[PDB]
Order: C-alpha cells, then structure tokens, then sequence
RNA sequence: AGUAGUAACAAGAGGG
RNA sequence: UAUACCUCUGCU
C-alpha cells in the first residue's frame, strides 16, 4: 500500500493512504535489472482533460466522494489511474535516499 | 502520482512510521464508502484494458 | 505565476547558487548490456585521429599498428595526434632548465624504490586483467596466478621476493613459445543416492600450451568494460584494464612521474582539494605580482577534448628517457618497458553483442572474439560498419590499438606533458608581448594569460594552442572559454576572486555508507563534518544532516530507538536489551540508543562519546575481544573502507572494535561456475596463514621477509619459544620433548 | 477556493 | 504490455 | 514437446 504518516499544524498525527502497488517477479541481479510492478492510485483528476498527459495510464472510475466545503457538499467522481510500471535495484537506492 | 494524487485517511496517534501496513490501510479504506462498479473512462491505448 | 529557479541568476551570482545547476540527488547514468559498441567507437576514433600516420605490421604479434608521431601537422582544429618527438623533447628540456636536480632526485628516489620494492606491493590497489582466466581478478590473485604459471614454467626469479625480480620475469617469458596453463571445465557425473541416481556437476582441470603470439598478446591485452555512474555526460564511454604484465613496470613509471609532480607548482596531482586550491591561488598572486599595472590578465577556464585518444605510447617513451638522461642504463630500460608494451598494446573488445528475435520470442548471446567471422546481416547499420573497420586491426579475439591511450590505464606522465606547456610561458622563454602560468590535472587545466593589449592575449592563445597541437594536445574550443582573471572553473572547484563553495558535489556522499554499523557512524559523522569545514555546509544544515542520517541509518540497519513502537526483526531483541538497560544514554545506536551527536562533538567516536554512559555489563560485551563477529585484518588494512569521489581511494575512520564491527555475507554467484574451486584454495591459503601468526604475531601489523619456508620458518620458532619458556619460565621439562618429538615428527614429513 | 482535491474532506 | 535508451531487463543455470 | 515439481545464484 502506498501510505505516509504526517501530523497537521493542529497537532492531530495521521495516516494518509494513496492506493496500492503490485510488485512483479524481482530476481534482480544486476542493479540496471528491472521490477515490474502495477501502481494503482487514488485521484479526483479528469484524464480527458490532459489525455496526453497520461499516454502509459489506464484509468477508471471506481466511486463516488461526497466532499465538504464551505457551506456546500460537492460531489465528485474517484478515478483511479492504474498502470503497469518498472524500477531497478540502483532507482530504487537513490529513492530511498531522497530527503 | 504528484499533484493528481488523492488521500483516503484516518485520524491515528501512530509515530512517523508505525503499525503494519496492510492493517492500516485497511483503516483508511473503511473510512470511504461509495465505492462503485468499476468502469474505463480513459483507455492505454497500447495494452489490454 | 510560473515557478522558475533559474531567475535566482538574475540577482545571485552563478557561482554563488552554483549548487542549482548540480542534480546529484538522482540516480547517475548506468549502462545496460555490454560496452563493445564503445570499445569499438574508442579504437576507430584514436585511429582516426592518427590516420595519416604509418602503417606497419608487429613481427612478434602480426598487429596492424599505426604510428602517428613525427608525422604530417595538423590543417584544421579537429581532434590530431600527430605529437613531433622534437617539440616533446624541447618542452621536457625546457621543464630540466627551469627546475634543476628535480629530473635527478626524481631518478635517486625511484631508484631506491625500485631496490626496496617487493612482490607484495602488486597485492595493493584495484581489479587486474588476468591472463590465466581472461577475465579481471583481485591484484593479489591475479598476481599468485602469474606467479604459479611462471613457476610451473622455467622462471622463479621472483623467488627473492624482490619485484625487480618478478619484472624480469614477465620479459624473460616471452621467449617461451609453449607455456603452460591449466584451465578448469565442468564434468557431468552420476552417482548412486538413498535409491536412484541423480547427476552431478563437477569440475576438473586440463593442461593447455599456448603459441609464442597467443602468449604475448594477452600480456599486451587490455580488459574493456563501460564506465558506469559517471555524472554530467550524456552518452556512455568506454574504460579500460591493464594486465599483470605491464602493471609492475606501471608502477614504477607512475611512481617517478608522482615524484616529478609533487615538486611542480603547475601540477594538481597528487594533491588533495585544499592543496589544488593554494595552488591555483598560487600562481594567480605569482602572475599579478609580475605583471605591472599597464598590462593585462585573462583567464581561459580550459578542457582538453580526446585527451586519451591522441596520448601515444611513443611520445611517453621520448619523455621516460629524456627524464632519465644520465641515470644507469639498466634504470632507463627498465622505466621504458611500459611505454612500449603500450605501444604494442592490444584490447580486448568484451562481452560482444545480444540478438533477439520478435517473431521466434528467443535471445542469444555472441562473443566479442566471433565479430571477426560472423554474418552482417543481424547488425544495425552503424553496428556493422564498425565491426568492417575494426576487422582489419583485430588479432585473436583483440583489437590492436597502437596509437593513444584509454582511460584507467595510465596517470600522472601525461600530466606532466601539459605542465611543460605551462612552463613554457614564462616571460624568460617567450620573451613577448605575452606570456602565462598555470595550473593542470590531466585533461582539465586553468590558464592565465598576460598582456600588454588585447591582441596580445589573442597571441598568446594561439601559441599555446597550437603548441598543444604539436605535442598531441586538443583543447576544447566547445567546452573551453576565456575571460578575464576574476573567474574561472577547474576540476568543478569555481572561483570568483576566490574559491566559493560547491556543497552539492558532495551529497551523494550523505548518506549510509554500507560498510557496517561501527565504520557508517564514524562515516557519516565525519562527512558532515568534513563538509562543515571545506565546502560551507553551514551550522543549522549540518545538525539537520545529523537527523536525517540518524534516520537513515536506523531504518538501514534496523536499529530504532528501544522505546519505538515500529516492529522490524530486530525491535524485540533491541527492546530487551533496553528495559535490561540502567544507563539507557550509553545505548549505541546500534543497540537502540539515543543519538547524542550535534556539531561540537562530531569528531568523537560513538562508543568513546558514549563510554561514561554505558553499563558495566553491555560495554564489557560490546568491547569483548573474543567475539565471533569481527574480522581480525592487519593493521594497514584496520578501519578502512573504500570511496569513489579520481580513481577509487582509500578513507580511514577512527571506530572503536566491537560486535558492530562486522562485516556483510560475500557474494555467492562463483559457486554456480567453473571457477567454484578458488573457494577451497581461500579457504586453505587462510588457515594457513592464521597458523603461521600464531608462531609470528607481528606478521599482523609488519610483513615477515624471508626467503625461507612457511613451515620451516614456524618450526625454528616451535624449538626455540618451548627453549626459553622452559629454560628461564612456567614450562614444565616434560613439555620441551612432547613439542620437540611434534617438530621431529613435522620434519619426518617434509 | 472551495476545496482540496488531494486531501478532500470526506 | 512496461521499464528503459546508443543495449539491456522483462529471471539465469542445473536436475538433459 | 508441454505441465508440475526440486536444487544453486541476486555485484563474480
Ligand atoms: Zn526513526
């Protein structure tokens, strides 16, 4: 699962789920050899509105949120942008290294 | 995803990365409910859909 | 509003938001597959360079090799090598007059290293190509494996122990136009197991003899292999491996060229970053103190485009010699030995190539040695007109490359060519209008030109330009550009009336080294530190890099805090260890303790920091000498651990031996191959050698001379401690015979 | 504006 | 399909 | 030839 932890600047601590990942095979020798994996991955964005933007992406709509706002429930579709996907022993070191 | 991502999440006193992973995800899925029949509104064009 | 860092430029000097323009937060590029497409390129291209040379073929090896040198002179700035002996000699004569007695003492000390050397030196420094496997191997293997095939063969001169020795040696083998070596091969047996039979892979040995060419061109071969990680480039390049042969004569040759660099204000190397800096400061308070106020300075921040191609092995044997003039003869000779097998140097074209078949859904693998036979049809277009030119230099498998170099086979002699070109510049040589100074490491040098009008600088440009080009040299008009002294870049340091700071050349050094957990502290710690000090990585940074290491070095090695909730493998063993736990503050990190690390004490060593702090009982286990963890290594090899910032040094750390101090499973791929019995031998050749130091404790720290025998030596020793221990000690007369019978009975066994 | 399409309150 | 990028990965080898 | 298994390897 695709997840982070945080705290507001109210002080409440939470945690935050973005969708999932779906690691391939990953007999990984060399550090260039790939893993494939599948990312499956929450989002209120119109792939039709940038389509080019998401040539790699197959999206669907897998729900409905009723949103809060300032005094007005908006209602929205989920989509969900699934794609299959590929990183390496050495991409995934230097991700670890990130901050 | 960056600026298109969504967060489904729940109030939780865990630390910066505490709890088994799958059983908080699960925590952060209960708190959605609409969840529809799943259908394509964008194709990749290249792959079986 | 559009976000855009690079209009911080419009108010901040580029050399003072230098670190904007360093994206050394990502993976660098890597090569997939093999580096015979660049090897290729690398050889076609140094010919091309040297094309109008002459032709001739060897009569020891049949290579087609290409003399560029003395040849015709360049007509256009594209990359030449026709480098003329006479100017090489001018400019090397020109280096003699302006430093006298440094060609003499850099002779007088090579001379006395060459005297004291031993064999045990070619166990030191990086990967070999050997010729006994065709592959690379450890120095130290490499070496025994010279050494065994020359010993089954008639040569054991090296016997001494003394490297001069092993260097006649490898000169003296070439004589021999039958040479023996054993290669191993896997056998499929069958064998009865409870009831059924299963087959078997297993290896044996079979003796092979090599021709009189066979032999020398793998003694002139040079192993190939792409450069992998390497920043700021675009495409991929190729790098390459000297053999066991010539690295011996290597030595030597680099050895006295260090010995002329380290007394040339005009050399970066062998200095370190600091040095490299008061030198470049050097030469600009030195070039503005003897100008007066009429004249002028520029400076061309420079880059010499194909610097190892258009090197040439014959130019390096004119300068070896013009070095060594008046020194004995045998010295002289001995020093020229690797230019010339340079000159006759042949490379290896690797790995080969991969097809593939989209309708079949199938791949194969080809050798690099099948590109001389194999049908055309399956290459690309460039692909195959590169396998046509490299068909008519190729000779057993090898390509022949006579002219140039290749990167990773040679260092500081070329260096030395360019500081004469430096020294060429001063007003007592040139006498006119201009004149310059300097600063070189290999292909990047920084030169200031003075003048007395801008048409003068313009002069001296071209003078130095295209006396370059007369010694083999090809600056960059590209990359290189002009100024005048104020600024300037070298070796990534950027100056702006004085050196400023590029932090973001060092960040892939933060981080978790991966050595073990005592050496990743010392480390990590001392990184920051040393980062505080020489690159302006600034107070509040350097506490935040604290935390954040902190961080990456408890989640790598799995050591959270013993009061976190997380759970890993480690936490419930950790969490014992802390409710266990007096004085909680004396925890390493490693046993989940606190950090106690901020700026004022990042030079002190954890277990140190901490040895107040700790329980009696936990300190007493962690510093136990007896524990099974660590690797008791000598002492030269004690709290080393290897960097790549150069070529690939050597970083000393100050930790505290403990249980922490580890080391990480080897790699276990060896066991599926051929070469699976190397294993054994290791495992043998160690045993051997911990029994010895139980005889020789100082064989530890000091390497024990002698050309006697390993067990004759711990036999003398056996006889003589049970004499003493007895004859003034706490041994009892009953002993002396049980030891002594044990040493006759050894000496019955030969 | 009204909402926050990454972080929505649900 | 996808990773990727001047050539590879998308397991290799063996029980044949 | 296919389908199950089994063994070694993950920088060599
Ligand atoms: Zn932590």
């Amino acid at each position: 699962p695709i997840i982070t932890k945080c705290r507001d600047t109210s002080g409440q601590r939470r945690t935050n789920l973005y969708g999932f990942i779906i690691k391939g095979r990953s007999h990984l020798r060399n550090d260039t050899d790939v893993v494939n994996f599948i990312s499956l991955e929450f989002s209120l964005t119109d792939p039709r509105n940038e389509i080019h933007k998401w040539e790699k992406y197959c999206v669907l709509e897998i729900g409905d949120m009723e949103i809060r706002t300032s005094i007005s429930t908006i209602m929205k579709p989920v989509y969900l942008y699934v794609r299959t996907n590929g990183t390496s022993k050495i991409k995934m070191k230097w991700g670890m290294e990130m901050r | 995803l960056l600026m298109d991502a969504m967060k489904l999440s729940v109030l939780n006193p865990a630390h910066e990365g505490e709890g088994i992973p799958m059983k908080d995800a699960k925590a952060c899925l209960d708190t959605f409910w609409g969840w529809k029949k799943a259908t394509i509104i964008k194709k990749h064009e290249k792959g079986v859909n | 509003m559009d976000v855009n860092p690079m209009l911080i430029f419009l108010k901040v000097p580029v050399q003072n938001a230098i670190s904007t323009t360093f994206p050394y937060t990502g993976d660098p590029p890597y090569s997939h597959g093999t580096g015979t497409g660049y090897t290729m390129d690398t050889v076609i291209r140094t010919h091309d360079y040297s094309s109008r040379g002459i032709w001739k073929t060897n009569s020891e090896t049949g290579a087609q090799q290409l003399n560029p040198i003395d040849g015709p002179l360049p007509e256009d700035n594209e990359p030449s090598g026709y480098a003329q002996t006479d100017c090489v000699l001018e400019l090397i004569e020109g280096l003699d007059r302006s430093h006298p007695g440094l060609f003499e003492t850099a002779c007088q000390e090579t001379i006395d290293a060459i005297q004291q050397t031993r064999v045990d030196k070619l166990t030191q420094g990086r990967q070999t190509y050997d010729w006994t496997l065709n592959r690379n191997q450890p120095a130290a293997t490499a070496l025994a494996n010279t050494i065994e095939v020359f010993r089954k063969n008639g040569y054991k001169l090296n016997e001494s122990g003394r490297l001069i020795d092993f260097l006649k040696d490898v000169l003296l083998s070439f004589e021999n136009d039958s040479m023996e070596v054993t290669t191993h091969f896997q056998k499929k047996k069958r064998i009865r197991d409870n009831k059924k039979m299963i087959t078997q892979r297993t290896i044996g040995k079979k003796r092979v003899k090599l021709t009189k060419k066979n032999y020398l061109i793998r003694a002139l071969t040079l192993n190939t292999m792409t450069k992998d990680a390497e920043r700021g480039k675009l495409k991929r390049r190729a790098i390459a491996t000297p053999g066991m042969q010539i690295r011996g004569f290597v030595y030597f040759v680099e050895l006295l060229a260090r010995n002329i660099c380290e007394r040339l204000e005009q050399s970066g190397l062998p200095v370190g970053g600091n040095e490299k800096k008061a030198k470049l400061a050097n030469v600009i308070k030195k070039m503005m103190a003897k100008s007066t106020d009429e004249e002028l300075s520029y400076t061309i921040t420079g880059d010499n485009t194909k610097w190892n191609e258009n090197q040439n092995p014959r130019i390096f044997l004119a300068m070896v010699l013009r070095i060594t003039a008046g020194q004995p003869e045998w010295f002289r000779d001995l020093l020229a030995v690797a230019p010339i097998m340079f000159s006759n140097k042949v490379a290896r074209l690797g790995r080969g190539y991969m097809f593939e078949s989209k309708s079949m859904h199938l791949r194969t693998q080809i050798s690099a040695e099948n590109l001389s036979d194999i049908n055309l049809r399956y290459f690309n277009e460039d692909t195959k007109k590169k396998i046509e030119k490299i068909r008519h230099l190729m000779v057993e498998g090898t390509a022949s490359l006579s002219p140039g170099m290749m990167m990773g086979m040679f260092n500081m002699l070329s260096t030395v060519l360019g500081v004469s070109v430096l020294n060429l510049g001063q007003r007592e040589i040139l006498k006119r209008t201009y004149w310059w100074d300097g600063l070189q490491s290999s292909d990047d040098f920084a030169l200031i030109i003075n003048g007395h009008f801008k048409e003068d600088i313009q002069q001296g440009v071209n003078h130095f330009y295209r006396t370059c080009k007369l010694v083999g040299i090809n600056m960059s008009q590209k990359k290189s550009y002009i100024n005048k002294t104020g600024t300037f870049e070298f070796t990534s340091f950027f100056y702006r009336y004085g050196f400023v700071a590029n932090f973001s050349m060092e960040l892939p050094s933060f981080g978790v080294a991966g050595n073990n957990e005592s050496a990743d502290m010392s480390i990590g710690t001392t990184v920051i530190k040393t980062n505080m000090i020489n690159n302006d990585l600034g107070p509040a940074t350097a506490q935040m890099a604290i935390q954040l290491f902190i961080k990456d070095y408890r989640y790598t090695y799995r050591c959270h805090r013993g009061d976190t909730n997380l759970e890993t493998r480690r936490t419930k063993s950790i969490k014992r260890l802390w409710t266990e736990t007096i004085s909680k503050a004396g925890l390493l990190v490693a046993d989940g303790g606190p950090n106690p690390y901020n700026l004022r004490n990042l030079h002190i060593p954890e277990v140190c920091l901490k040895w107040s702090l700790m329980d009696p009982d936990y300190r007493g286990r962690l510093c136990n000498p007896n524990n099974p963890f660590v690797h008791h290594m000598e002492v030269e090899s004690t709290n080393l651990a290897v960097v790549m910032p150069g070529p690939a040094k050597s970083l000393e750390y100050d930790a505290v031996a403990t249980t922490h101090s580890w080391t990480p499973k080897r790699n276990r791929s060896i066991l599926n191959t051929n070469q699976r019995g190397i294993l054994e031998d290791e495992r043998i050749y160690q045993k051997c050698c911990q029994v010895f130091e139980k005889f020789f404790p100082s064989s530890t720290y000091r390497r024990p001379i002698g050309m006697a025998s390993m067990l004759d030596a711990m036999l003398s020793r056996a006889r003589i401690d049970a004499r003493i221990d007895l004859e003034s000690g706490r041994i009892s007369s009953q002993d002396f015979s049980e030891i002594t019978n044990t040493c006759k009975a050894i000496e019955a066994l030969k | 504006p009204s909402y926050s399409p990454t972080s929505p309150s649900y």
